[PDB]
RNA sequence: UGUAACGGGGCUAAACCAUGCACCGAAGCUGCGGCAGCGACGCUUAUGCGUUGUUGGGUAGGGGAGCGUUCUGUAAGCCUGCGAAGGUGUGCUGUGAGGCAUGCUGGAGGUAUCAGAAGUGCGAAUGCUGACAUAAGUAACGAUAAAGCGGGUGAAAAGCCC
RNA sequence: CCCGGCGAGGGGAGUGAAAAAGAACCUGAAACCGUGUACGUACAAGCAGUGGGAGCACGCUUAGGCGUGUGACUGCGUACC
């Protein structure tokens, strides 16, 4: 039971406070 | 010489869980939580072995103070009178006498009053 | 009909013909022991201690058992400091039955 | 949106206390055939208020 | 361990622990952090130390009367039954027979006797002397012992 | 008498069947039967079949007079579960558990 | 041996009447808390309610020294956005003269199930009459 | 955000200044019982002490002494089908890791003492594998082209056939 | 043989030293999920324990307690790494 995840995620506006 | 640790590990876990008997939830079922609960109970038991002595000391003083005041004297005055009269009865016996034997306590306060005066 | 006496650093109030547990004593299990350090004797009439330890009051007691108390587990644990310690203790006790209380 | 600690079996049972079903306990007996049936419902054989209504 | 060096998954992004190979010792089916290798456990013992221990052992056997010296010990025919009878009347059941000269007749007789061993003076080891309850040495066997022990 | 009767590896989940079991616990067989007959649950017909079998076992293998029988004990235990893969969005996979259960009914005349 | 502990079943509780006319609020309240807790009895036990029932009469006649009659303020929050309400000593006396005495005793007693239990023994009345004559409420001078 | 600048009640002394005598108050000190380390002496001389004084909070770390597990010799010896290992309770026992006896299941192996060698002890490493919980009987059941009725078969029909 | 849908599954009977050895089969631990019994719990606030402790239910000698389980109330107490 491994099920590798190949899901990239969108780059949100970085905090850069 | 491969060594399997199934038997020993199960023995240790059983010993801890047995000591955790009666605790609520995972504290009596899960070893990871039971071990913390058992250790904490050990710390409290060590600490309360000392608090018990002072807790009972406070209870005896309160009982003596109530009994002495009922006889017409403050606790601090009553104890001072006993010291002056050279009486070595401790608080545990004094509280016990006050609860059960009222006449004996009346004699003690009378003795304390005489020593003070 | 009871008396108060000092045996093992802590005072006991014992009535006639009752068993009292007190600290270990250097007495064999089948010999009578004396307690002349009677703090107070109580009866229908009351007698106190003008001087500590009355004047002639004594208590006759017979040793019964010389067992050990219930095991007590001592746990010392320092939080986050990689220090744990375990210990056990069984306190020695002596059971003695009061046979006679003098005046 | 998601739990921070897993609820205990105690909380699970407490929530489920209201999920218990209730028995009808209201079975009426037909006037003629004497067959138990739900109130205001036809019997299995097709009777209602005594008179046969299905005839099948 | 049979396998490949490919990383099971990428270093970052995966929600699980960093992994480098399927053959890591903390992984199932492949590992062993410190695998054993064929090694020699024999250790050196000085010649004098070996002789001294052997001399010490022989002396104490004599002291505990566990050592019996007799004349020539031989069996007429290669029969285990004869050897059993010869040891039966001597009240010996677990004995180590040491003879100056090794004869096939005595060797074959004691071959099927577990509790009985037949040996030559040259082929004497400390373990055999300690292990066996009784040791029987022939007159010839005794002589060669001093010569080799010196 | 014991006259137990059980149905093992029922497809229904233990939780769902357990609601029906609590309805008839401790009741007489006559009242239990028609209670299940008019209960609108799949577990109702599973439990009813087990209860019918228990009554038949008592009547045949044990003493007669099934009129005075009661369901002394009834409990549902979780059974083996079948693991299935169900595709989800974004090429994700999740496990579907087809949960079974054992239904045990005990009836006695005392 | 084991120290004596009062058993709640076998506890005798007496009834007393206290006239609260011309009495300092705090000093009267302090005495009431002592009686309600049972600390005046030789069988006092912290975990057992050994106290006695006390009836207080003439609550509206209680006295306070200094300017406390006008400067003393009782605050309570209603659990709302700005629900903080304050009442002076006169306003409390006009509205419910008994509440001030109860508030004083409330704060002089332990907090917990046992503290609430012993508080229920107190019975404060504004007038000079009480309907508890069936309890043989002997007068207590204090 | 709510009294919110005595911890609270409350206090005109239950505040402050000066003096005095009492009492409470710690795991500090003393009393009683027990254990261990270190230095002395009277004497045992590989060890107890009629004794004596003192010490015993502890991380990094250094030193000392032990428990238990698998395997080798002792051991073709010993225990064991009137019951081994393992499992599960109970009762004793040691300052500790542990040990001993036994009820029920189990069904044929186990191993004293003394030495020898370690794949020798797990709660954590977003550790690895399997199993099982939680959210939860919740979301959802995959195009809003749409179903209704009669009969048939069947244990059972909104979905099958007509 | 019986319940069931000429099912699944089960209860009897029989085989066997043993069927909670029935093929989902030696031993069968833990998490997890249940039924029964005793006690507690619907006016009481927090690392859920610890010290004290009434009541109740079971057994023991004695007729008082001792043990086992539960535990109202109360002092102290903010997990581990």
């Amino acid at each position: 039971n491994n099920r590798p995840v190949y899901i990239p995620r969108p780059r949100p506006p970085h905090p850069r406070l | 010489a491969r060594v399997k640790r199934g038997v020993i590990a199960r023995a240790r876990h059983k010993k801890i869980l047995k000591q955790a008997k009666g605790y609520y939830g995972a504290r009596s079922r899960v070893y990871r939580v039971a071990f913390q609960a058992v250790i904490k109970a050990g710390q409290y038991a060590y600490r309360d072995r000392r608090q018990r002595k002072r807790q009972f000391r406070q209870l005896w003083i309160a009982r003596i103070n109530a009994a002495a005041r009922q006889n017409g004297i403050s606790y601090s005055k009553f104890i001072n009178g006993l010291k002056k009269a050279s009486v070595e009865i401790d608080r545990k016996i004094l509280a016990d006498i006050a609860v059960f034997d009222k006449v004996a306590f009346t004699a003690l306060v009378e003795k304390a009053k005489a020593a003070l005066a | 009909m009871y008396a108060v006496f000092q045996s093992g650093g802590k005072q006991h109030r014992v009535s006639e013909g009752q068993t009292v547990r007190l600290e270990k004593l250097d007495i064999a299990t089948g010999e009578t022991v004396e307690f002349a350090e009677v703090l107070m004797i109580a009866n229908g009439e009351e007698v106190k201690i003008g001087v500590p330890f009355v004047d002639g009051g004594v208590i006759k007691a017979e040793v019964v058992a010389h067992g050990r108390g219930e095991k007590v587990k001592i746990v010392k644990f320092r939080r986050r400091k990689h220090y744990r310690k375990q210990q056990g203790h069984r306190q020695w006790f002596t059971d003695v039955k009061i046979t006679g209380i003098s005046a | 949106a998601v739990q921070q600690n897993k609820p205990t079996r105690s909380k699970r049972g407490m929530r489920r206390s209201h999920d218990a079903l209730t028995a009808v306990t209201s079975l009426s007996v037909d006037k003629t055939s004497g067959e138990k049936h739900l109130r205001h419902h036809i019997t299995a054989d097709g009777y209602y208020r005594g008179r046969k209504v299905i005839a099948k | 361990v049979t396998g490949s060096g490919k990383k099971p998954w990428r270093q970052k992004g995966t929600g699980r622990a960093r992994s480098g190979s399927i053959k890591s010792p903390i992984w199932r089916s492949g590992g062993v952090t410190f695998a054993a290798r064929p090694q020699d456990h024999s250790q050196k013992v000085n010649k004098k130390m070996y002789r001294g221990a052997l001399k010490s052992i022989l002396s104490e056997l004599v002291r505990q009367d566990r050592l019996i010296v007799v004349e020539k010990f031989s069996v007429e025919a290669p029969k285990t039954k004869l050897l059993a009878q010869k040891l039966k009347d001597m009240a010996l059941e677990d004995v180590l027979i040491i003879t100056g000269e090794l004869d096939e007749n005595l060797f074959l007789a004691a071959r099927n006797l577990h509790k009985v061993d037949v040996r030559d003076a040259t082929g004497i080891d400390p373990v055999s002397l300690i292990a066996f309850d009784k040791v029987v040495m022939t007159a010839d066997a005794v002589k060669q012992v001093e010569e080799m022990l010196a | 008498m014991e006259t137990i009767a059980k149905h093992r590896h029922a497809r229904s989940s233990a939780q769902k069947v357990r609601l029906v079991a609590d309805l008839i616990r401790g009741k007489k067989v006559s009242q239990a039967l028609d209670i299940l007959t008019y209960t609108n649950k799949k577990a109702a017909v599973l439990v009813k079949k087990v209860l019918e079998s228990a009554i038949a076992n008592a009547e045949h293998n044990d003493g007669a007079d099934i009129d005075d029988l009661k369901v002394t004990k009834i409990f549902v235990d979780e059974g083996p579960s079948m693991k299935r893969i169900m595709p989800r969005a974004k090429g994700r996979a999740d496990r579907i558990l087809k949960r079974t259960s054992h239904i045990t009914v005990v009836v006695s005349d005392r | 041996m084991k120290t004596f502990t009062a058993k709640p079943e076998t506890v005798k509780r007496d009834w007393y009447v206290v006239d609260a006319t011309g009495k300092t609020l705090g000093r009267l309240a302090t005495e009431l808390a002592r009686r309600l807790r049972g600390k005046h009895k030789a069988e006092y036990t912290p975990h057992v309610d050994t106290g006695d029932y006390i009836i207080v009469l003439n609550a509206d006649k209680v006295a306070v020294t200094g300017n406390k009659r006008t400067d003393k303020v009782y605050y309570h929050h209603t659990g709302h956005i700005g629900g903080i309400k304050q009442a002076t000593f006169e306003e409390m006396i006009a509205r419910r003269p008994e509440r001030v005495i109860e508030i004083a005793v409330k704060g002089m007693l332990p907090k917990g199930p046992l503290g609430r239990a012993m508080f229920r023994k107190l019975k404060v009345y504004a007038g000079n009459e009480h309907n508890h004559a069936a309890q043989q409420p002997q007068v207590l001078d204090i």
